[PDB]
């Protein structure tokens, strides 16, 4: 599975969220911005690697970061 | 001579291809009528021929085996007119054109709008800038000396 | 509504009555989809050419200027005229006076005030007042108009039957 | 007039004239001076 | 307040022609960065994101066909003046046959007047290729003011078109439900345009094309020929050649029409002293298809109760395997632009493959088929123009798929029926493809590796293993007996192609009867493979628009897209644009064979000269049955042996057609750096020299980038497409003009 | 609206007011896109040039310099014969004088950017012409007038003795 990371560069925007094909990431309460939000990545094992999060990302060089790593039928996208 | 070259103008293989090339000309010559456009526009195909042939024989040029003008371009002023003068040429022209646009460039950097003076140009003051590039050597080392040619630490650089 | 000059016609909606030579004469509504004065222009540059080109045509079959080249008909004036370079002249100088002229229309449709064809070219006056301008502006009109139809049959009639003046 | 002239002042309206002008004055100096190898002087 | 037009909708003004990009919402900002600059181009006729609204992209549509139209008008207008200036037109008609069609001189600077060739006539310039000189001679123009005349009324028809889009769009612009009258159009477009011309067509052959070109044929000079207006003031001139004519067309409206049998024949065959289909024929062809049109033009409601209605029609064509059959289908062709421009261009570009095909097959201009330049050139251009029209009709099925598409108004339909099981064609044309090109190929393969190894009789060919086209053949027998058997009215076969005598015109073989053997049995089997994997292509691209398994929301992110990601495995190229892309270059690959089939087939088996005995001597001699069984065969015996006439063109006055070639070489191996590569290493590239910039202090405003990767894509497959096409361009111009 | 004295059909031109000969004569709007300090700085050179060549074309046919070379009563054939010897020479100096009397600023971005600059005033009155205000105007006035005409002027003779070849005389 795909590794992803989030980094204290977030400003709670929320758009890496509701760009995930896959609920791989989601909002969690933070107090390291004016938003009180950070994104959190607990449901890796469902990344695609499809990176539509970090391209909805407005900070300046990314807050979320997708590593790409072992491959598994889920992460290849094989409905097969 | 040089490199083993020898003058056209004393070069047999140079008079053989302008022979050849006006009794091709002669020969397509011969199956047009009168004087005709086809036939004058022959002619005057020979007479450029003949005076090109001519203009490189005398015209100290240097010639190989195959009977064609060598450039000798090792930097000596003897054969100075084949590179060295239109190499001073081209820099004129080229330090010109470089020269009015980053002048142009720098000028409608400090506008308000300097992304739209690139698409839509500002024509009088591309004119003032362009007819002002004559001066590009004396304008180079006059800007290099103060400092205001070259950046030094606001330039942008990748991580590593 | 019933416009003068076709009775059984609408008033071409754009000419009222405040232009010299206006019967309301436009059937194809040319008025319509063009700016006035963009016509009027037109209209009085094409009858002062016209006047010009048909006094010209019937002098020089005529009188010849001094030269050999200066000995052909005005129908055959044409080709004669471009090759020794008499045309050109013509040209450089129309080509100057047209330009000014691009200026001056441009200014006219953007405001200004210059009226249609007002060069104000007047070293006599023959114009004194309002009453003589419009009067003398009627005339140029139709004398325009006339020459125009005129230089129309003169050309024609000669390169159908390469007769002189008579062109019959 | 003002548009138009705005219009002409944009990148390939200028462009295209600027080509046209220095290809017209190379293809000139060609046919008055052809078959030029080396400079003239 | 008309019901059709709205009155002066948009201000004539030249404000928005110094705001580039004003019709886009995202673009109208100003650039930012050299993509912007690029987007300017590619959105500019996408009129669909410019307007939310249908009836303003339709009005769009409406002036830019006018606009094109006036370009049309333009170019023939510069056709018709170059033959009326710059032509031999004069001379070639005294000489056809020995005479070169040159309509363009070239000016003498920089030693290029080389190209001014000896074209016959006492005339130097470049050979026509594009055959006006037998159109205006079939046309019965015989003489250059005539040209000039056609020009001048070229270029006031491009005025009138061009002032038509200006009106229609500035000044009375339709309404969206004048343009939704598919009925009307139909009607119109059926009866009107194509009946009525075929109709004016036939009476202009009738009056004026038939007289002048018999008299032609006769010996007649083009002098003392009389002028085309004096064959209708006269019915005593037309007479003579067509003794019908003193009838008058008391025949017509007493429905004795076998009086006109004299000018409106059903002959076949062509005109033995031109080589050309007879002029009578192609008369009452024209006749025939005018009355026909008209007909089929009474067929559709529109504004009385009479005809059909194409929405019942449709949707009365259900039946038990298609559901709910073509219920909606009026609703998506006359809702969306873009289903409409597939349907037409992909039969347009269909259509355009045929006239080629029919081109030759049966030549329908005077002398025309025996010059072989002009013949090798329509034929090829034809085909290349279908390919690339029928690639475009592909392109805007997938667009319409993309976004045009409403699920809900498609329910149970053929489109939904059709995606509903989209796997099932895409695996199974799959199949077909592997199959069609494991066969052909590997015969190809088979052959070649069979006579590398020393045994011959192991071949595909005719001397040994043969695969004769035994239902082609059967096909030609059944042609070459229709006259008199199944075509009793006929006197001759439809073209010579199918059987018959050997056609010779001046000692030049116009048509010839074309054997099909193995040779042609591989190369046709070839042929299928490629256009099936190009259907292939385009149809997965077409299906898979919207969705797939891979990603199942593909439809929100447009036609034109990248990628979704490097997940996945990767997903490249999965857009639908990916897809015309790649079916671009497939098309390339097959309309190349096809042109190189036709190419050395004619040249090997039809075109040559005829000795006076009878004996028929080809181009080549007849090589393609043997050699072009093998890819050794096609790389040596044609592409080799063809190739020496580009090579060694230069210092004559084919050398353009050498440096042409080079530069296509030059420009097809330029597209392989934007094919090959990526957008990251030219933007990391472009780093480097815009810090060189700003230490120099000149880095542009604009901020340079590198092109995006749907354009980078784009700019390959032009540049690839161009050298390619150039390439053989310039070598089948060079070959079939020195031969 | 105002409308120009020159051309009395076209407006007033902008731009020309506190001059020296404004007639107002702009039709095509130099001044406009072009700053007028430096239009009249290159309307008086190319003056000051044309009449020193007109006078030089009418010294030149009648008196002549001795030598071999000096010897073409046609300025025309006169610039070929003398060859490039003497003419780069004049070329260099005329360079030198256009440095030293604009102190380096000679483009036209340059010149006129601290202003401080009358257009044509190079300060050069050795015989002290001009020392009254009163007729100071006048003989700007004249001297632009003679340089206008002496382009003119210029043009006619150089076409000359391109479509005759013998001279002015
Ligand atoms: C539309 C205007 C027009 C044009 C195009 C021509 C053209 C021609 N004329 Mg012509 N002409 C014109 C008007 C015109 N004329 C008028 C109005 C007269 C009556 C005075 C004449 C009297 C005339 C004679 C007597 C002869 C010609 C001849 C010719 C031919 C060669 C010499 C030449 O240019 O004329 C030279 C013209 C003149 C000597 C008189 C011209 C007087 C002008 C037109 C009136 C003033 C108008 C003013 C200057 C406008 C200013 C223009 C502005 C842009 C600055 C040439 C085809 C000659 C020829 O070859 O005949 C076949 C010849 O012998 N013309
Ligand atoms: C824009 C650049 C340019 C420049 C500097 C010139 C310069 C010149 N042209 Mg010219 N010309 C150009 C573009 C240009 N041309 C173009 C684009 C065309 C159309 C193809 C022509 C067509 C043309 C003709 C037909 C003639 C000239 C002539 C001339 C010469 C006298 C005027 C001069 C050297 C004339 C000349 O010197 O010939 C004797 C001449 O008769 N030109
Ligand atoms: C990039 C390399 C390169 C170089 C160095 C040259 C150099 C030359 N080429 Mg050439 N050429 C090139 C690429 C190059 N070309 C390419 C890529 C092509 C294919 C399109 C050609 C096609 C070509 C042809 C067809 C011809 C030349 C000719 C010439 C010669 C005459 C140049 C000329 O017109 O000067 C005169 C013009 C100028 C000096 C312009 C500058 C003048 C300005 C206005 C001065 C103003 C400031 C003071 C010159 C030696 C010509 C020749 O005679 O060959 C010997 C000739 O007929 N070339
Ligand atoms: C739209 C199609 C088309 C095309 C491809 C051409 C192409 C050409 N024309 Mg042409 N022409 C056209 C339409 C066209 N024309 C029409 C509609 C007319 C009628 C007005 C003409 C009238 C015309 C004339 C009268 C001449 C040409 C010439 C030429 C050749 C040189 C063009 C040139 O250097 O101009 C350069 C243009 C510019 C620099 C302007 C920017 C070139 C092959 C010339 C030629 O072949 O010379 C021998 C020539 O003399 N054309
Ligand atoms: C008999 C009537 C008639 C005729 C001849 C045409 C002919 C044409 N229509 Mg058309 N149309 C008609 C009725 C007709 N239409 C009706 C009733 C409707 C309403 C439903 C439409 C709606 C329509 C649309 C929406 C479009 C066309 C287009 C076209 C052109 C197709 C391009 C082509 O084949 O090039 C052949 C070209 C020629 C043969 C050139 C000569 C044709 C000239 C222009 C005659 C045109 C006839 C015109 C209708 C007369 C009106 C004159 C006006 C003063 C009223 C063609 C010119 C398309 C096009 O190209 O747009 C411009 C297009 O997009 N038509
Ligand atoms: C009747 C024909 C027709 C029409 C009306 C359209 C119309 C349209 N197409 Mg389309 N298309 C066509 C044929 C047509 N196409 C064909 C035949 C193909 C197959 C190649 C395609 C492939 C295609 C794709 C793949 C796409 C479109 C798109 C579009 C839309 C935007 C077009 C645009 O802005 O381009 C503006 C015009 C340009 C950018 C011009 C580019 C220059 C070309 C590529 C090079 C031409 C070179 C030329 C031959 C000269 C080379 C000579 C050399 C020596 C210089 C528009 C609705 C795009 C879209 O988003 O649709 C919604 C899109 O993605 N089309
Ligand atoms: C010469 C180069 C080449 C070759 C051989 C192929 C071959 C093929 N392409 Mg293509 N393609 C090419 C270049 C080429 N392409 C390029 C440059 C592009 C870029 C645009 C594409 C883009 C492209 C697309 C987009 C698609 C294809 C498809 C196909 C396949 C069609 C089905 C078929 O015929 O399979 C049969 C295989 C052959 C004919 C190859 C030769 C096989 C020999 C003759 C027979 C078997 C030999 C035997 C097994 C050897 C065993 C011994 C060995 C173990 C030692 C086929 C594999 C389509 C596809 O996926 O298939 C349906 C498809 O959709 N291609
Ligand atoms: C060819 C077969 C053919 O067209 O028969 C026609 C067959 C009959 O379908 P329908 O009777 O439902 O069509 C009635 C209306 O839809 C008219 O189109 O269509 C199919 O079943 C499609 C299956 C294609 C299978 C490819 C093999
Ligand atoms: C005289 C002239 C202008 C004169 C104006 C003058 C003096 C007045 C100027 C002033 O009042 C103003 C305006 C304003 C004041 O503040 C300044 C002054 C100075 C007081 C222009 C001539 C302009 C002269 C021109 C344009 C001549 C063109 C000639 C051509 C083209 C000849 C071509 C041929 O000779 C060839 C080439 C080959 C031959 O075989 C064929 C032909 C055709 C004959
Ligand atoms: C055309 C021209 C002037 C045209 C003026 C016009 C139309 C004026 C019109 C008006 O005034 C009137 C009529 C009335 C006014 O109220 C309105 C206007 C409209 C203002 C000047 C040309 C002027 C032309 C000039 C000055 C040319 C000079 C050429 C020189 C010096 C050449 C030198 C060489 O040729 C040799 C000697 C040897 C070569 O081998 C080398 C070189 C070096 C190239
Ligand atoms: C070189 C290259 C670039 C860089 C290319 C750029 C920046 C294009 C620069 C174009 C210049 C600035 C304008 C065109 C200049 C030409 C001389 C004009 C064309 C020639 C005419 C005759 C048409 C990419 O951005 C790219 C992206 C994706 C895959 C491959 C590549 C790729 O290979
Ligand atoms: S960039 Fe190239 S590779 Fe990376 S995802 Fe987009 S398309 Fe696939």
């Amino acid at each position: 599975s795909h590794t992803v990371k989030i980094y204290d560069t977030c400003i709670g925007c929320t758009q890496c969220v509701r760009a995930c094909p896959t609920d791989v990431l989601e909002m969690v309460p933070w107090d390291g911005c004016k938003a009180g939000q950070i994104a959190s990545a607990p449901r890796t094992e469902d990344c695609v690697g499809c990176k539509r999060c970090e391209t909805a990302c407005p900070t300046d060089f990314l807050s979320v970061r997708v590593y790409l790593g072992g491959e598994t039928t889920r992460s290849l996208g094989l409905a097969y | 001579d040089i490199g083993g070259l020898n003058p056209c103008k004393d070069s047999e293989v140079f008079q053989k291809r302008l022979a050849k090339t006006v009794k091709k000309l002669e020969n397509r010559l011969k199956k047009y009528e009168e004087g005709t456009p086809p036939q004058i526009a022959i002619q005057q195909q020979i007479t450029q021929t003949k005076q090109r042939f001519t203009r490189y024989a005398d015209s100290n040029l240097l010639c190989g085996n195959d009977g064609l003008p060598h450039l000798i371009t090792d930097g000596r002023w003897s054969h100075g007119s084949e590179f060295l003068l239109p190499s001073i040429l081209f820099l004129y022209i080229s330090g010109w054109i470089g020269w009015v646009g980053r002048k142009y460039i720098r000028t409608v950097g400090q506008t308000s709008n300097p992304t739209e003076k690139e698409i839509i140009i500002d024509v009088p003051l591309a004119i003032s800038i362009m007819t002002s590039g004559f001066l590009w050597p004396f304008a180079a080392w006059q800007e290099f000396l103060s400092g205001d040619l070259i950046a030094s630490d606001e330039t942008i650089t990748t991580s590593p | 509504e019933k416009s003068k000059a076709v009775p059984f016609l609408p008033r071409p909606a754009a000419l009222d009555g405040s232009v010299v030579g206006d019967v309301g004469f436009d059937p194809v509504g040319f008025t319509s989809w063009l700016p006035l004065s963009y016509l009027q222009e037109a209209e009085i540059k094409h009858c002062r050419i016209a006047m010009l080109a048909t006094l010209g045509w019937i002098v020089a079959d005529f009188v010849h200027l001094p030269g050999a080249v200066h000995e052909v008909s005005s129908l055959a004036a044409h080709d004669v005229a471009v090759k020794s370079g008499a045309l050109a002249q013509i040209l450089i100088w129309t080509s100057i006076a047209e330009a000014i002229s691009v200026i001056a229309i441009s200014q006219m449709l953007e405001g200004s005030g210059r009226q249609p064809g007002d060069f104000k070219f007047d070293p006599l006056n023959f114009a004194k007042d309002e009453k003589s301008l419009k009067k003398m502006q009627l005339s140029e009109l139709k004398n325009g108009r006339l020459a125009m139809l005129a230089f129309s049959g003169i050309v024609t009639q000669a390169a159908l039957t390469g007769h002189a003046f008579p062109y019959m | 007039m003002k548009d138009f002239l705005k219009y002409l002042s944009t990148a390939p309206v200028l462009l295209t004239a600027w080509l046209t002008f220095t290809a017209g004055f190379v293809i000139e100096i060609n046919r008055f001076y052809p078959d030029a190898l080396t400079f003239p002087f | 307040k008309s019901t059709i037009v709205d009155f002066n909708p948009v201000e004539t003004s030249f404000e928005k022609w110094a705001k580039p990009g004003q019709f886009s919402r995202t673009l109208a900002k100003g650039p930012k960065t050299t993509t912007w600059i690029w987007n300017l181009h590619a959105d500019a006729h996408d009129f669909d994101i410019q307007t939310n609204s249908l009836q303003e992209v339709s009005r769009k549509i409406f002036s830019a066909h006018f606009g094109q139209l006036a370009v049309i008008f333009l170019w023939l207008s510069g056709m018709h003046f170059h033959g009326a200036y710059f032509s031999n037109y004069s001379a070639w008609l005294t000489n056809p046959t020995s005479t070169k069609p040159s309509a363009q001189i070239v000016w003498p600077i920089v030693g290029q007047e080389v190209l001014n060739a000896d074209v016959g006539g006492n005339f130097q310039g470049i050979q026509i290729t594009s055959g006006f000189f037998q159109l205006w001679r079939a046309e019965g123009i015989t003489s250059e003011v005539e040209l000039y005349w056609t020009a001048v009324g070229g270029l006031v028809a491009s005025f009138l078109m061009l002032f038509a889009g200006w009106f229609h769009y500035h000044k009375a612009a339709p309404k969206l439900e004048w343009f939704q009258n598919v009925e009307s159009m139909l009607n119109h477009h059926l009866a009107g345009l194509l009946g009525l011309g075929s109709l004016s067509w036939a009476g202009h052959q009738i009056h004026i094309a038939l007289p002048i070109n018999k008299l032609l044929d006769l010996g007649v000079s083009p002098e003392e020929i009389p002028l085309p207006y004096e064959f209708i003031l006269n019915r005593d001139l037309i007479a003579q050649l067509y003794p019908s004519f003193n009838k008058g067309l008391t025949p017509f409206f007493t429905l004795n029409w076998g009086e006109y049998s004299d000018f409106l024949t059903f002959k076949g065959g062509l005109n033995p002293v031109t080589g050309g289909l007879w002029l009578t024929d192609t008369a009452h062809h024209h006749l025939a298809i005018a009355v026909l049109f008209i007909v089929a033009g009474h067929m559709y409601k529109t504004n009385w109760f009479l005809g059909h209605s194409i929405k019942t029609i449709l949707e009365a064509h259900k039946g038990p395997f298609t559901g709910e059959g073509h219920k909606g289908l009026y609703e998506v062709l006359t809702t969306s632009w873009h289903a409409q421009l597939a349907i037409n261009l992909a039969l347009f570009g269909s259509l355009s493959i045929i006239v080629a095909h029919h081109m030759y097959a049966m030549p329908p201009y005077p002398y025309i088929a025996i010059d072989y330049p002009t013949q090798l050139s329509l034929f090829t251009h034809h085909v290349w123009i279908g390919g690339f029209c029928i690639v475009g009709g592909a392109a805007h099925g997938a667009i319409f798929f993309v976004r045009d598409y409403n699920a809900a108004n498609n329910y149970n339909n053929l489109i939904d029926r059709v995606i509903r099981h989209r796997d099932a064609i895409i695996s199974h044309l799959n199949w077909v493809c592997i199959f069609l090109g494991c066969h052909s190929f590997g015969l190809y393969v088979h052959n070649d590796t069979m006579r590398a190894l020393g045994r011959s009789q192991d071949l595909f060919s005719d001397n040994a293993i043969a695969l004769k086209p035994i239902f082609a053949q059967f096909i030609q027998n059944l042609h070459t007996l229709a006259p008199g058997s199944t075509a009793p009215n006929a006197l001759t076969t439809v073209s010579y192609a199918f059987g018959g005598d050997v056609i010779s015109v001046g000692s030049k073989i116009a048509m010839m009867p074309i054997s099909l053997g193995t040779a042609d049995f591989l190369v046709h089997h070839i042929h299928a493979f490629t256009i099936h994997v190009t259907v292939l292509i385009l149809l997965k691209g077409v299906l898979y628009s919207r969705n797939s398994r891979l990603i199942p929301d593909k439809a929100n992110l447009g036609f034109r897209f990248p990628c979704d990601g490097p997940g996945r495995g990767g997903t490249c190229q999965v857009s639908a644009w990916d897809h015309v892309f790649l079916g671009l270059f497939w098309m390339y690959n097959s309309i190349s064979i096809v042109i190189f089939h036709f190419s050395w087939k004619m040249q090997s088996d039809v075109w040559g000269t005829v000795s006076p005995t009878g004996a028929v001597s080809h181009i080549t001699g007849g090589n393609f049955a043997q050699s072009s069984i093998t890819i050794n065969g096609w790389l040596r015996d044609f592409l080799w042996s063809q190739a020496a006439q580009v090579v060694q063109s230069y210092g004559s006055s084919l050398s353009a057609y050498g440096l042409i070639f080079l530069g296509a070489h030059f420009i097809w191996a330029f597209s392989l750096m934007f094919l090959f590569s990526g957008r990251g290493y030219w933007q990391e590239l472009i780093e480097s020299i815009v810090w060189a910039h700003n230490k120099l202090k000149v880095a542009p405003s604009i901020q340079p980038r590198a092109l995006s990767i749907t354009q980078g894509r784009a700019v390959g497959v032009a540049h690839y497409l161009l050298g390619g096409i150039g390439t053989t361009w310039a070598f089948f111009l060079a070959r079939i003009i020195s031969v | 609206k105002v409308f120009s004295k020159s051309v009395p059909f076209l407006l007033k031109p902008a731009g020309l007011d506190g001059m020296v000969g404004d007639v107002g004569f702009d039709p095509l709007g130099f001044a406009t896109f072009i700053d007028i300090r430096w239009l009249r700085e290159a309307e008086l050179k190319n003056g000051r040039v044309a009449m020193l060549a007109f006078l030089g074309f009418i010294v030149q046919e009648f008196i002549r310099l001795p030598g071999d070379l000096y010897s073409e009563p046609n300025g025309v054939k006169a610039f070929f014969q003398v060859g490039p010897q003497p003419l780069l020479q004049i070329f260099l100096f005329c360079g030198f004088l256009e440095f030293n009397m604009h102190k380096g600023k000679l483009t036209q971005v340059d010149m006129f950017e601290d202003g401080k600059r009358e257009p044509g005033n190079f300060g050069f009155d050795p015989l002290g012409f001009g020392k009254d205000p009163a007729k100071r105007e006048r003989y700007a006035l004249a001297e632009l007038k003679n340089g206008r005409l002496a382009m003119i002027a210029i043009g006619g003779l150089v076409h000359h003795a391109l479509v005759t070849g013998h001279a002015t005389f």
